[PDB]
C-alpha cells in the first residue's frame, strides 16, 4: 500500500498499388 | 504527358457527348414555353378584332 512516485508512472506510461498500376499505364 | 493528353482527348470527347444532349434538351424544353405564348398571341387576333 505504499505510494509510487509520479516520475516512475510517467516513465512506465492495399491503397499503394491502386495508383502505381494506373500511373504506369497512363 | 503525351499519354495523359491522349487520355484527356477522349475524356473531352466524352464531355462533348455530355454537353450536346443537354443543349438539345434545352432546345426541346424552350418549345412548349414558346407554344403557350403562341396560344396567348393567337387569342389577340380576336381580342383586337372585337
Amino acid at each position: 500500500s505504499l505510494p509510487i512516485e509520479d516520475n516512475y508512472i510517467r516513465e512506465v506510461v492495399s491503397k499503394l498499388m491502386e495508383c502505381v498500376n494506373d500511373a504506369v499505364q497512363t | 504527358l503525351g499519354k495523359v493528353s491522349d487520355k484527356s482527348r477522349e475524356i473531352s470527347e466524352k464531355y462533348i457527348e455530355e454537353s450536346q444532349a443537354i443543349i438539345q434538351e434545352l432546345v426541346k424544353l424552350t418549345m412548349e414555353k414558346l407554344e403557350s405564348k403562341f396560344t396567348k398571341l393567337c387569342d389577340l387576333e380576336t381580342q383586337l378584332e372585337m
